[PDB]
């Protein structure tokens, strides 16, 4: 949107402005002037998107992280049911030492 | 299915890793061979065939390719057969 | 101490370093060019258009959804309009001969501050009068301001790096105290860097040049730029506009000279009249726009505009299109969305014919080898009754089947034979020689009705038929925009079905991949469709060639034989089912894994029955003496093709994964 | 930029267009100094995206001149699509 | 490609726009100019950088 | 070997892949036809100005 209308722009810059004993005042850079300005826009626009995306693998590797952290909780709640199996048993063996 | 559709390229295929086929490594040495047996002139010393003899008549198998021997027991049985033949 | 300096100079040891030395290189090579469809990565290939690069990094997201990715295709298509619908002004050829060389074009987009792109064809790929669709590049952007007057511009050659000449022009005022208006012309050179960046026009006086051409009011002055051999200079003249070559044999030349450092100098009169004596062919009538050559010291190139909007490049009886009026009458199917946009029925949109001529079908008799010889191959040539040589306008090998074979055949403006207009024969290798009525004659009318002379035998084509109804020819998927084409129909859904592969998003995959393929079949305004692919040249392309192309890049040598890309989609499927099925399968309760398995078993029929593969067979143990001379004989040969291990894994997955199913153990396979 | 609030859309192709008359006013010699108009027809297109394309002007200095207005009256435009040919017409 | 259309627009800015009884135009600051955009415009590309 | 042609056309059969192929996603696709209230979201929604 911006690249079509610095181009419209420039192109109806070029007609004449002042007429009757005075003439042309016609800007004779608009053309190069409109091709510069769409061209540093698009630096801006392509440090927008590249911010895009590294936001987006961002929160990508975030959640990697909770899978490493959850399996980890998940595996110590896991050997704890194990040690309580353990204790049951030494405990029964308590019993009979009474 | 698949055959019916994209067969065709070839009228016989063969297994991955079999030595009969063309990525094999048997291929990949008769290629190299073809290549590398005329880097030097027949009368020069280093002329391959003079350096390495049972290497040209060595057999291509499965059994070449399957078998894990021992290197030492090779360079070994290299040697010696070299002195008894001298 | 010496190796035989002629085989070090074979291309096996060129390649040493890169490809052979390490045996794992050399077999990854190996596969890479036998079995492309492994290698190919939608994401990333060579070549790809600066579009294509827009929608990658467009899509490239956490999330995708139905309205995000329909928008970013949209945005993809306004891009391809856009470069489609632009149109050529001016064209060079870089070499003083039409055969080989490169010749660059010079196209203007529709706005009002035009944009120009310049693009580059090559002549030296091109051969059996079909140019091939590698030989053409991309338009290229250009950057620098032009504002030429009347579409003055004409691109030029020097020392092997592209120039522009345009022609502005300009207002001025004068006093006469009354006022009066006048203009003032300013040639302008721009030349391209290595980096593609324009440098900036410089400009130079030409008011006296010009003003010594009494032109016509709103006349643009013919101007001719070519590049010398030998001399590094520029050769710029200026001539007034003729209708006839004849006029231009005494046209007052006006030039000047342009050299490396772009200082200037004038032309002399007498070196200005060898110049034209000699170049007055490529001078540009008013009637056509002939393409310049580089200077000398059997018709030039030519671009026609015709009335009905094809543009199109001449040189002989070859003709070439060069702009294609699809992206103009793709509107009325883009008004309901990317369903329509991309459905078979769009690609049978016509393109306009090229030139005045007609459409004629061939059909080739099947192989008889008493009528054939061993040879397969056969030749089509064209004659014209101007009596140069034939040319060849078609090329292909005997199958036993017929073949048909719809031409476009040339006809002159001119009809300098009353008897017969075209003659067309056939040449293979029984019978190479031609026969003098051994061919179908053709000959039009007044009112351009093609009609087959009687006196003509047919004796050995099977039928010939003239289609006088038709007026048009499908859309060329190996024209010009053949890149843009492969570009749209075939990749961005294939790249986007990827995409979405990824995010997890498996029922808008499913759709996006649906489009190029679908095992369930396509149905358009309730009526199922015969055909199972959507794309025309996938459809068309029903058996690989006799042989690939030998290149280290997969896709190119996958464009060669797009049998090798219906693969790739097969298998992008398979991939995309085993990953629903494992999904399904991460969840363990019981109603879960009954989709798991209905899954796995989809896959399962679409992979069919698994081949056997006969242990032992003709191999022989042989000594690598014998291999060696085997396969010397100028590795097949001897060593048999192996089956694809992407393949067979894919089957060794899904039979283990629904042995799991069965024995209730989990996906890691523990009870 | 129109004269009057002389727009008037149109449908070409399928596609919506936008034709409006642009009004600019110029300096006639007379050496008294007068003043007198022209007049610029332009044309525009949405893309695909919804974006606009760039105007594109078309001399209708004649053909207005051969209406005798009114002053500060807008002349009557009359814009259509053709069935079959694709044409717009333009009509004043 | 910023800096070449910057100068390009400014060498071909001096030459005068305004013909007959008055003359001139030509903005004289049109080459300081250029050199400041693009000597701006060289901060931001060396911060993406 | 072959279906009838005239029963795949039927809409049930055009909508198999999308909902009707999986209990789950023809249970929510019913549903949401039947009750809107559960699955009307006020942040998201189709058409918004």
């Amino acid at each position: 949107a911006v690249q079509a209308s610095r181009l419209a722009g420039a192109a109806a810059d070029l007609v004449p402005n002042i007429f009757g004993f005075a003439g042309g005042g016609s800007r004779w850079g608009a053309i190069a002037e409109a091709t510069g300005y769409v061209m540093e826009f698009s630096a801006n626009v392509m440090n927008t998107e590249a911010d895009k995306i590294s936001q987006s693998e961002t929160y990508r590797r975030r959640r990697q992280e909770w899978e490493i952290q959850r399996n980890n909780a998940e595996a110590e709640l896991k050997q704890i049911d194990a040690q309580l199996k353990s204790l049951a048993v030494r405990r029964e063996a308590a019993v009979l030492q009474k | 299915g698949y055959n019916n559709q994209f067969s065709g390229r070839a009228s016989q295929y063969v297994a991955p890793g079999t030595v009969s086929s063309m990525f094999s490594p048997a291929a990949y040495l008769t290629e190299l061979y073809r290549e590398a047996r005329n880097l030097h002139a027949s009368d020069s010393v280093y002329y391959l065939d003079t350096r390495r003899p049972d290497l040209k008549s060595m057999a291509l198998s499965q059994q070449n390719m399957d078998i894990e021997l021992s290197t030492l027991s090779l360079s070994n049985e290299l040697l010696l057969e070299s002195i008894k033949t001298e | 101490e010496n190796a035989n300096s002629g085989v070090i100079s074979r291309q096996f040891f060129i390649d040493w370093d890169k490809y052979n030395k390490r045996y794992s290189t050399w077999a990854g090579v190996s596969q890479l060019v036998y079995y492309p469809e492994n290698y190919i990565d939608p994401t990333m290939r060579i070549g790809q258009t600066k579009m294509m690069d827009a929608l990658l990094q467009s899509v490239s997201q956490s999330q995708l959804n139905a309205d995000t990715v329909e928008d970013a295709f949209m945005s993809y298509l306004t891009s391809f309009e856009q470069v489609a619908n632009l149109k050529v002004i001016s064209a060079y050829h870089d070499n003083i001969n039409n055969d080989q060389g490169l010749t660059y074009f010079i196209g203007l987009s529709e706005t009002d501050a035009g944009e120009y792109y310049w693009r580059s064809v090559d002549h030296s790929k091109f051969n059996d009068g079909k140019f091939a669709a590698n030989a053409w590049s991309e338009w290229h952007k250009i950057d620098c301001p032009i504002n030429p007057y009347k579409s003055t511009i004409r691109p030029v050659i020097y020392k092997s790096r592209l120039y522009l000449l345009w022609l502005e022009q300009k207002e001025i005022t004068k006093q006469t105290y009354q006022t009066e208006t006048d203009y003032r012309y300013e040639l302008k050179l721009a030349h391209i860097r290595y980096d593609g960046t324009w440098n900036t026009p410089i400009t130079f006086d030409v008011n006296k040049k010009i003003s010594e051409l009494k032109l016509e009011k709103n006349r643009a002055p013919g101007l001719y730029c070519a590049g010398y051999q030998g001399e590094d200079t520029l050769l710029v003249m200026f001539y007034n506009q003729q209708d006839t070559l004849d006029s231009y044999k005494n046209a007052s030349m006006q030039g000047l000279y342009i050299f490396a450092d772009m200082a200037s100098k004038d032309m002399c009169p007498e070196q200005s009249n060898v110049y034209r004596d000699n170049s007055y062919q490529q001078f540009d009538t008013n009637n056509v726009r002939r393409v310049n050559n580089r200077y000398a010291e059997d018709n030039a190139l030519t671009l026609h505009h015709n009335e009905n909007g094809a543009q199109y490049m001449q040189w002989q009886s070859y003709r070439t299109r060069l702009n294609t009026l699809f992206a103009r009458q793709l509107v009325a199917r883009a008004t309901t969305g990317i369903d329509t946009i991309l459905s078979m029925e769009t690609q049978n949109i016509q393109e306009p014919q090229l030139g005045k001529g007609f459409y004629a079908t061939f059909v080739i008799p099947p192989y008889n080898l008493s009528t054939h010889g061993d040879e397969r191959w056969f030749k089509l040539y064209i004659k014209h009754v101007v009596d140069n040589n034939s040319h060849i306008i078609y090329s292909g090998q005997l199958t036993d089947t017929n073949i048909n074979i719809t031409l476009f055949i040339p006809l002159d403006d001119v009809p300098l034979n009353q008897d017969y207009h075209a003659k067309v024969y056939m040449t293979f290798k029984k019978s190479p020689s031609d026969g003098t009525w051994w061919g179908p004659h053709f000959v039009r009318d007044d009112k351009g009705i093609v009609t087959i002379n009687p006196k003509s035998i047919l004796t050995h084509f099977e039928s010939v038929n003239v289609l006088n109804n038709i007026s048009s020819e499908p859309m060329d998927f190996s024209g010009a925009n053949s890149l843009y084409f492969w570009e749209l129909f075939y990749y961005t859904p294939m790249l986007v079905a990827q995409r979405l592969l990824h995010e997890q998003n498996f029922d808008e995959a499913n759709r996006w991949l649906k489009y190029v393929w679908s095992p369930s079949g396509y149905i358009v305004h309730g009526q199922i469709q015969n055909y199972q692919w959507n794309v025309r040249p996938l459809l068309e392309d029903t058996s690989w060639n006799s042989d690939p192309l030998d290149s280290v890049d997969p896709d190119a040598v996958a464009q060669h034989d797009p049998m090798h890309y219906k693969v790739s989609t097969f298998m992008r499927t398979l991939d995309l089912l085993i990953a629903r099925g494992d999904h399904a399968y991460r969840q363990l309760e019981r109603d879960t894994l009954n989709e798991a398995k209905m899954w796995y078993m989809q896959a399962l029929h679409l992979l069919g029955d698994k081949p056997y593969l006969p242990l032992s067979t003709t191999w022989s143990d042989p000594r690598l003496d014998r291999a060696a001379d085997i396969t010397t004989q100028n590795l097949t040969d001897l060593f048999l093709p192996q089956i694809n291990e992407v393949m067979m894994n894919y089957w060794q997955t899904l039979a283990q994964r629904v042995y799991n199913l069965r024995h209730n153990l989990s996906i890691d396979g523990q009870p």
